């Protein structure tokens, strides 16, 4: 089972608006690389290899794991959307 | 009140079957002892299985040969059979030789004899000949640890050498029994019995010895709780292609080639050595 | 796809009578029928597998 | 092509017990009599 | 909570495990319970082969 | 196994190829004596190159071989070679045609001061070269470098003296110190194949 799935459940009103969050924020962490995230280096995801512990390459995990820590805000019409964004690129370039 | 070093009896016949006893032993420590070498005595047990067969004229594992009753394939079922005895312990290849032609019933005495190389089973049979029946081929016998199937290890001596499955393990089968006993004062002590089946290439005695010097290493393991390659290094392109393809291919290797070898290399000069320099001055 | 082939059950100078076995065919033994192979079983689970 | 029994096969006897084989065990893992002989197969007696 | 669960003066059989792993499920919630039901099946399986 | 002095001959044009030869040590050349009477350098051959191939195909040698530091051969007879002896000699006259490629390459590439620079950082990687306080050096005359550069001595020496002032290398005693390394490496441009 997916860690904290119940609290996860208890964020939201229906399931499905808990999968459309994280699947967006996926996206933004993709398309940004991963350098707009709220998390600490020592609670980033990892991956063991061959070599050693590397970054984890799964966006939803990481999705996942930063709307548990709290501090990601999801709602209906917070911002435009090219508002949202234009500012996401100026504070993190592509 | 502290039990004392048991008595060991060995009871062997010839070197297919031994019987290895030690008693007494504390309760329960018949199959402590008993069961983990019958595992290692089962699968570890290093031996020699044929690992390739060649037959002259026969292209593959499927075909048939003329003047032969047993196909190919039943032929390499009778060489699985096959157990070689290597008399030297640093041999761990042999390739046997067998020709042989007419109305007769080829046994395993008719491969031509090797050094160092003793066949237990002499009366094994491999093939029936007819009149113009004509057998000529060349097996190989390797030794190794374990089952390795045909796919596995694909040897071929050459084209047309068909690859055999090779069951190494020497040891045919492995029982012990637990027996009650008592040393006068303490009663339902354990008395244990080894008895070791081999098909004669190694003793039942030093396939014990082999298996319990592997529990022991096995042990050991459980003592301690919890030189880069030059083409990495970044030097000089001249310096990557030249050093490598001289036989040396690190920074351990570079040190040791003395004043007379660096230099003596037909590449190396004099702005390899400053590079070279700057590197050991990197790293110190 | 599968392999039917005979091999011989008799041999050289060998005699034979009226209706007597000479080579085996696909999935036989000795004249009689195998379709498969005669195993050691035990009952009993193991491991869940 | 030499097919060796593996994962995945399907055995059934002429009782109409059938199964696939799910796995296959070194010797040492397998069940075996006081005498040392292992069996071959182990068949589920709640199929019966 | 888990003594609260368990039924201990009876034997364990589809039924009782069965209402085990739903009053599991309401208390402790999804992933406690999914960790409960594979260790249930592994040392099921584990007593089931040396059971005889 | 034979030692020879700088300058002597290894073995002469026109003479029976007998014998094959390894380059155990130092530097040998392989040269052509022109009609008018110009020498030219063929090719280098370096420690573990394999020279007078000729008594491989033919029955005399067809150019002149000459040692130029103190040198160490050892004779070999061609039809007394195993496998692996050659496949040494295949790979190492492969590497050879390489070589003597990109030699021929060098010899048609850029001016005079190019590929006089190219080739004294091409002899800065072989037995030639050595090293003192003044810095990195190597032992070879100007003919020598005109033989090697497509050029005549008095060209070869008016140019050296035009590095020399410029700073780049200094000369005497057929001894010449290379002081600016990158600044001749940017004339060479192109580097020669040493190995």
């Amino acid at each position: 089972a997916e860690p904290g799935i119940d609290k996860l459940f208890g964020m939201v009103d229906s399931k499905y608006r808990l999968t459309v969050v994280v699947a967006k924020r996926a996206q933004q962490l993709l398309r940004h690389g991963f350098k707009n995230t709220v998390l600490e280096p020592e609670e980033r995801p990892k991956m063991q290899t061959l070599e050693g512990l590397f970054d984890d390459p799964n966006a939803v995990t990481w999705a996942m794991k930063e709307l548990l820590t709290g501090r990601l805000v999801f709602g209906e019409n917070l911002v435009p959307e090219d508002r949202l964004q234009k500012e996401m690129e100026r504070l993190y370039p592509v | 009140s502290k039990l004392k070093a048991p008595v060991f009896t060995v009871r062997t016949q010839g070197r297919e079957y031994g019987e290895f006893v030690l008693e007494p032993l504390e309760r329960g420590f018949g199959v402590t002892l008993g069961n983990p070498l019958r595992r290692i005595l089962l699968s570890s047990i290093p031996g020699t299985a044929v690992t390739s067969v060649y037959i002259e004229d026969v292209l593959h594992e499927f075909s048939t040969i003329p003047g032969v009753k047993e196909d190919v394939v039943e032929i390499i079922l009778n060489l699985k059979e096959l157990v070689v005895r290597f008399l030297n312990p640093s041999l761990q290849t042999v390739t046997l030789l067998l020709k042989a032609e007419g109305p007769k019933e080829v046994k395993a005495r008719d491969f031509l004899p090797v050094a160092d190389v003793e066949i237990m089973n002499p009366d094994l049979h491999i093939a029936t000949l007819e009149e113009g029946g004509r057998l000529n081929m060349e097996v190989r016998v390797d030794r190794g640890v374990g089952y390795v199937p045909a796919e596995k290890h694909g040897i071929k001596d050459r084209i047309n050498a068909i690859p055999v499955d090779a069951v190494f393990s020497p040891v045919r089968r492995v029982a012990f029994q637990v027996e009650d006993t008592r040393l006068g004062q303490r009663t339902d002590l354990d008395k244990l019995t080894l008895r070791i089946w081999t098909d004669g290439s190694v003793t039942p005695l030093e396939a014990l010895n082999q298996a319990v010097e592997i529990l022991r290493e096995h042990l050991t393991y459980f003592s301690n709780p919890q030189d880069l390659p030059l083409e990495e290094l970044g030097l000089s392109t001249r310096v990557l292609h030249s050093l490598k393809e001289e036989g040396i291919e690190s920074v351990r290797a570079l040190l040791a080639l003395n004043l007379k070898d660096l230099k003596n290399i037909p590449g190396i000069g004099e702005r390899s050595l400053e590079e070279i320099k700057e590197a050991l001055e990197k790293k110190g | 796809g599968t392999a039917l082939d005979q091999r011989p059950r008799v041999v050289v100078g060998q005699r034979v009578r009226k209706g007597d076995l000479l080579a085996d065919g696909p999935a036989s033994e000795n004249g009689f029928l195998a379709l498969g192979q005669n195993v050691l079983v035990a009952i009993m689970p193991f491991d869940g597998y | 092509q030499k097919r060796k029994l593996q994962v995945g096969d399907k055995l059934a006897n002429r009782h109409g017990n059938k199964g696939v084989v799910a796995k296959i065990l070194p010797v040492e893992d397998m069940p075996h009599l006081p005498d040392g002989t292992p069996v071959d197969v182990i068949l589920n007696p709640l199929g019966v | 909570v888990a003594w609260e669960l368990i039924q201990l003066d009876v034997p364990q059989e589809k039924n009782s495990l069965k209402d085990l792993v739903y009053q599991a499920f309401l208390r402790l919630g999804m992933e406690k319970t999914a960790r409960l039901l594979d260790a249930l099946k592994y040392y099921g399986f584990t007593f089931s082969t040396t059971s005889g | 196994m034979k030692r020879f002095a700088r300058k002597e001959t290894i073995y002469l044009r026109g003479e029976e190829a007998r014998t094959l030869y390894r380059l155990e040590e130092g530097l040998v050349r392989v040269v052509e004596l022109l009609p008018d009477g110009r020498l030219i350098t063929l090719r280098h051959v370096l420690p573990g190159d394999y020279f007078g191939e000729e008594a491989l195909e033919g029955k005399a040698y067809r150019y002149t071989a000459e040692a130029m530091t103190e040198a160490v051969v050892q004779g070999l007879e061609p039809r007394a070679m195993d496998h692996e002896a050659l496949h040494r000699v295949a790979r190492n006259l492969a590497r050879q045609m390489r070589r003597v490629q990109a030699y021929e390459a060098h010899l048609q590439t850029g001016e005079l001061r190019a590929r006089i620079a190219r080739y004294l950082l091409f002899l800065a990687d072989t037995p030639l070269s050595a090293r003192d306080r003044q810095g990195i050096y190597v032992t070879v005359s100007h003919e020598e470098i005109a033989d090697a550069t497509a050029s005549i001595r008095e060209s070869v020496s008016k140019v050296l003296a035009d590095l020399r002032r410029e700073g780049l290398i200094a000369t005497a005693y057929r001894r010449v110190y290379l002081l600016d390394l990158a600044a001749l490496e940017r004339e060479a441009g192109s580097a020669l194949e040493a190995a």
